């Protein structure tokens, strides 16, 4: 499982 | 360049169109024209030229992904397939790269010296650890190291001027903390440095919630709880 | 060809993992390269460049659909903002243009005149018929009833051949008259004969199931289902 | 509401 970058 | 004969006005409103029609490298070779007229970007400027690459980039770093997930599984028993494999691999890593460096030429030559109030600077000084950051997820040889330093040095930068100039809850500072932390975890082999880093960054911005209007908090909000989301998946 | 140098099996190959990469403009480069080394093509090379082609026009049909409402709403009270919308749109759809005429080109040289077998003439007829389908989708002009009526009549042939060659439930069938359906409604003004057919082909398949093993069953029931979903939407 | 074609 990845981590979460910044979203748009 | 190809869009040297197009309008900055026009380049950007074909930009917009282009997001909504999905179409992102038409989008992004448009904000490039827009960026090579020499002006400088207003924020939603800048906030498109940034969506238009990261939706770029994110396409070719799964695909990236794909191949080399199917790369790894060949070079454990496997059946001998020939270069095909490493060779189309290599093709998507070649493109990506390039991307990467496009968007690195653009703050370099001339966004960030240009940049002067910290919502623009601390913008572009992520752009540039981004950017860094998706060239270190592809490196291996005598350039890994120095790509990761890039990286860490431009988020570095951009972080420093964040504390000093925009508060905890600014939505730039919290995704630029995010993406440093980011770093940390998958880039640098430095998950407790990761950790700390989202926590820290999540108290502070609760602590100062309460200054915001209802729209501000939501903004804030939304980023905070990929803090959270991250610090759940790393704890 | 770019792809002159590179073995037919490898852009086999290569194709394969464009798919698994959801790189299809790859993929359709990739098989493009394959037909041009001028054999023949297995059922599985067929429904690769199918697969390949099908998915790099749907994204520019979509973005074309998105392109074309706003140019529609512009023309409405509503403020005149330029040319930007009606050249955007256009540049979209001479690309679309182009990714059809390179597809119709594939087939007439030289893979409609090499295909003897049912199964692989009805198949490159129903892709004649289905990227004229898409040119006339976008045709305005003096053009657009010579496209339909090149749509129309390669979906023709390909009906004959299949009605005499092929069963009620084979897929290819299928997947053809429910195309042709779609032509009828969509392009060629004739909903009653876009129902008609759909009935038809649906009811002469489900008389045909007890035929069919388990994994054909499961085949032919998917296709017929959007059959049904085309009638319930028509009706 | 547009029309299901065939699917890949
Ligand atoms: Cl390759
Ligand atoms: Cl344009
Ligand atoms: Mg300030
Ligand atoms: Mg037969």
């Amino acid at each position: 499982v990845r981590s979460l970058s910044e979203r748009l | 360049g190809a869009m040297g004969s197009m309008e900055r006005a026009s380049l950007i409103q074909k930009a917009k169109l282009a997001e909504q029609a999905e179409r992102y490298e038409d989008m992004a070779a448009f904000m490039k024209g827009a960026v090579e007229k020499g002006e400088e970007l207003s924020c939603e400027e800048r906030n498109l030229l940034s969506v238009a690459y990261k939706n770029v980039v994110g396409g070719q770093r799964a695909a990236w992904r794909v191949l080399s997930s199917i790369e790894q599984k060949s070079n454990e028993g496997s059946e001998e397939k020939g270069p095909e494999v490493r060779e189309y691999r290599e093709k998507v890593e070649t493109e990506l790269q390039g991307v990467c460096d496009t968007v690195l030429g653009l703050l370099d030559s001339h966004l960030i010296k240009e940049a002067g109030d910290a919502e623009s600077r601390v913008f572009y000084l992520k752009m540039k650890g981004d950017y860094y950051r998706y060239l270190a997820e592809v490196a291996t040889g005598d350039d890994k190291k120095r790509i990761i330093d890039s990286a860490r040095s431009a988020y570095q930068e951009a972080m420093d001027i964040s504390k000093k100039e925009m508060p905890p809850t600014n939505p730039i500072r919290l995704g630029l903390a995010l993406n440093f932390s980011v770093f940390h975890y998958e880039i640098a082999n430095s998950p407790e440095e990761a950790i700390s880093l989202a926590k820290t960054t999540f108290d502070e911005a609760m602590a100062d919630l309460h200054t915001l209007s209802e729209d501000s908090y939501k903004d804030s909000t939304l980023i905070m709880q990929l803090l959270r989301d991250n610090l759940t998946l790393w704890t």
